């Protein structure tokens, strides 16, 4: 124990000068982070499941490019569009199509005649044309090509009367990311004022606070460089919300910390340790809690599992990474930093007075009263389920961000005149492995359209007999007008030159993201299945590309991967417990406390959101909130049981008030700083990043004044002895003397 | 004594509770009265006591003591 901090704080100056210049090295050589995120990004589409394999072979077929992402672009105006639009729409085309390394493939319908009133809108204020970028939805080839769509539409003039956004799912991630880290820096400094403003409260000073300023900026720059340098190389691939979330998770993480480590520091101060021996009752005291929760948080993420997508196998690999740069950062620089700043006289101060008197007696309301406190903080949990009969979830992305943005005000340009879901299509394929370029062929492959058309929601489809979408009727085509240069204009982006693969574009109506629109995807490939059965079109394999058959393929691995990670994340907190304490029961009565207020946390973020904001939960919002809840949960759970076993040697029950009055104080700010630095996403312009922060803060909130406040020591003393059964329990230490 | 000696448990668990010195702590005084103690507080000094010391005070039981006199009293009894 005495070896590591003997290693640490002796060589506190070579190796902070050692982070620095690491720092320096990984900041100038290799780019920001926000530049390698863009060079290094993941795809947003999956790779092992039937949607990503329908968008290859559609590209392998139809040698459009062998990738899904697919951009829009609209036109709008004052007015309808003349021929002046026209023109300046036929020069951007044909400016595009000269671009190369960026656009795979043009899928133009506003040019086409044959296929303009696809692109117009109703009212005819309105068009939009779809391109195929390079590189999946969301990576870093999608994002270059854009940027360069962006330029490429700023350099030309716009007619006068009409102006030009950008809209589509790719451009909408993409605009995603860019709204990520415009708004990276202002959360960092919303942050910083934040943790300023608790720590003139906490610890009487300012100087405090700007040191804790230094330290976090420190190791949010280190974390930076680290992960920069490790997807610099493609060792590992990175995201939006992965750079947001770690960026935001590591100020957070970084600043609890240091209040975990300083506010011990203090304890120690107001108990007469001297710096050198505060130092080190510090680091014992928190460091492994600090190293278990930090592994917990690395272990979790990473553990999320084998999914279809990388928004959770590459979002926990490189969050499970950093979280492991963002624990040593701690365990190393913040010792370091503490004993080389906090060597100088006035820069801390201890504010005791009323913060340890009412975190003792509320303790007194969980021992001599176990049983009645249990049962009522296991009904407000209840309460808290009492809502899940009216859970919702929406996978939509337009609704979580800000209207001033390109992306979301092209959208709103779009709604204007557009009343549809038509700027998120989904495509549905058939490889029948033989020529579907006959008569028969072409009056029995409308019955896949009619059969999806069925389902509710989706009352027009954009497939392959008309561009229009209008369900009329199963067309049919005479042989000899079969084949003409008109007909193949719009037949070789239907169809594979020799026929393969068919391609129905399909939109929904109203929110395709909803609950329903995704309960649609089961529908349209049992009523493909059934369509194919009896027919020629037997045993092919319905892939199901697009973005509503993605969020279905994602969404079926929300319950895989939260089981995986309530198992591998528990069994985590278990060895940790397991070491640095002495129990299996109560390794499991740690995690079942978090997971029955993760009831409570439900209820409250949905009671505020839905209830009354009238905003669902985004699916994101559930399995990272949720997985974050538990590493969280645990790690302020874990500190209570820690200090409850430091404190066994003079009962269980007193160790109940005596850890609660030693660890309220420090345990409240930090969950106030954690829960005020995640509701800072409020003005992140990335509401679902906002709905994840305020879920998060406000389940911490609960969990720092009703979870680990009564709900896990009422259960730790009702059972004693199963608490601590591998160390053999004494409820009351051997009588002692008066 | 074994009077000296509880009262000064006591005394010891009244500054670890709510910060007041043992040396001005005696029995021909009240808690509520003087020390300004909560109904909590006197229950977290009898959990104190269990624990710590072999001494039972079941509930619906402290209200009944009011002054430091009865605690040490029903202390000595039991």
């Amino acid at each position: 124990r005495p070896f590591i901090p003997r290693m640490i704080r002796t060589f506190a100056v070579p190796i902070i000068l050692g982070w620095l210049v690491t720092i320096a090295v990984l900041n100038v050589t290799v780019p920001q982070l926000e530049t390698v995120g863009q060079i290094q990004a993941v795809s947003m589409s999956p790779d092992a499941a039937p949607s990503m394999i329908s968008m290859k072979h559609i590209g392998k077929v139809f040698e459009e490019g062998d990738s899904d992402s697919a951009a829009m672009i609209v036109l709008e105006g004052q007015r309808p569009l003349g021929d002046a639009a026209h023109a300046f729409y036929d020069q951007m085309i044909g400016r595009l199509q000269a671009d190369t390394t960026h656009v795979q493939s043009l899928q133009d319908f506003w040019g086409d005649p044959l296929t303009a009133t696809g692109a117009q809108s109703s009212d005819g204020k309105a068009a939009y044309v779809q391109v195929k970028l390079a590189g999946n939805q969301g990576e870093s080839l999608a994002n270059e090509s854009v940027e360069a769509v962006k330029t490429i539409v700023e350099r030309l003039a716009p007619p006068p009367g009409v102006k030009v956004y950008v809209t589509g799912s790719a451009a909408l991630v993409a605009d995603q990311q860019q709204a990520g880290d415009r708004s990276l820096q202002v959360i960092e400094a919303v942050t910083f004022t934040v943790i300023i403003v608790m720590l003139l409260l906490v610890y009487r000073s300012i100087i405090t606070s700007a040191i804790m300023l230094t330290m976090v900026v420190l190791g949010l720059l280190a974390t930076r460089g680290g992960v920069a340098f490790l997807g610099f190389h493609r060792i590992i691939g990175l995201s939006t919300f992965a750079t947001n979330l770690l960026v935001v998770l590591a100020i957070a993480a970084a600043t609890d910390y240091a209040i975990f480590l300083i506010g011990r520091y203090q304890e120690a101060r107001g108990l007469g340790q001297d710096r050198e021996s505060a130092y080190y009752t510090m680091f014992g005291g928190t460091a492994h809690v600090v190293l278990g929760s930090g592994l917990t948080i690395a272990g979790a993420t990473f553990c999320l599992s084998f999914t279809r997508l990388p928004y959770f196998q590459t979002l926990g690999v490189p969050l499970a990474i950093g979280m492991v740069i963002v624990v040593a950062a701690a365990l190393t620089l913040g010792p370091a930093i503490i004993a080389v700043t906090s060597r100088f006289g006035k820069l801390l101060e201890p504010k005791r007075m009323a913060r340890v008197r009412g975190w003792r007696k509320v303790g007194a309301a969980i021992v001599r009263w176990p049983g009645p406190i249990l049962v009522g903080a296991v009904a407000l949990a209840l309460v808290g389920l009492l809502t899940l009969p009216g859970y919702r979830t929406n996978y939509n992305d337009r609704n979580y961000l800000p209207a001033d943005l390109p992306a979301n005000e092209g959208y709103a340009a779009a709604e204007r005149h557009f009343s549809q879901a038509r700027m998120n299509p989904e495509v549905l394929m058939v490889e029948s492995d033989h020529d579907m370029r006959n008569s028969a062929d072409f009056l029995v492959i409308n019955k896949i359209a009619k059969a999806i058309f069925a389902v509710e929601g989706i009352s027009r489809v954009q497939a392959i007999t008309r561009p229009d979408g209008k369900p009329i009727e199963s067309f049919y085509l005479p042989p000899e007008v079969f084949d003409n240069p008109d007909f193949q204009r719009g037949l070789e982006q239907f169809l594979s030159p020799d026929g393969h693969a068919v391609r129905f574009i399909i939109s929904h109506e109203g929110d395709p993201m909803s609950q329903a629109g995704i309960a649609r995807i089961a529908k349209i490939k049992t009523a493909a299945k059934e369509a194919i059965k009896g027919t020629p079109l037997e045993g092919s394999a319905i892939y199901l590309g697009g973005t509503a058959a993605m969020f279905k393929d994602l969404s079926d691995g929300n319950t895989y991967d939260l089981m995986i990670a309530g198992i591998s994340a528990l069994c985590l907190i278990f060895i940790i417990m397991l070491i640095t304490t002495r129990s299996v029961v109560a390794a499991a009565v740690i995690v079942g406390t978090v997971v029955l207020s993760l009831g409570a946390s439900f209820g409250l973020s949905v009671l505020i959101w839905q209830h009354i904001l009238g905003i669902e939960l985004h699916w994101l919002v559930l399995a990272m909130a949720v997985i974050i809840l538990l590493a969280v949960g645990a790690d302020y759970n874990l500190l209570l049981v820690a200090r409850l076993k430091e404190e066994i040697h003079a009962g269980i029950n007193t160790g109940i008030i005596r850890a609660m009055g030693g660890s309220g104080s420090v345990v409240t700010a930090a969950g106030l700083v954690f829960a005020f630095t995640m509701m800072s996403f409020a003005v992140s312009e990335l509401t679902v990043m906002a709905q994840v922060g305020t879920t998060i803060g406000m389940g911490l909130l609960f969990d720092t004044l009703i979870v680990r406040s009564f709900m896990t020591p009422s259960i730790a003393a009702l059972l004693g002895k199963w608490f601590w059964w591998p160390q053999v329990v004494r409820q009351r230490p051997i009588p002692q003397p008066w | 004594a074994t009077q000296e000696e509880i009262i000064a448990g006591l005394a010891e668990i009244i500054e670890e509770v709510t910060g007041i010195e043992p040396s001005e702590v005696t029995p021909e005084k009240s808690f509520v009265d003087d020390l300004d103690i909560d109904s909590l507080s006197m229950v977290e000094i009898a959990v104190q006591t269990e624990d710590k010391y072999g001494v039972k005070i079941p509930d619906e039981d402290l209200a009944g003591l009011r002054t430091v006199g009865d605690v040490v009293a029903y202390i000595q009894k039991l």
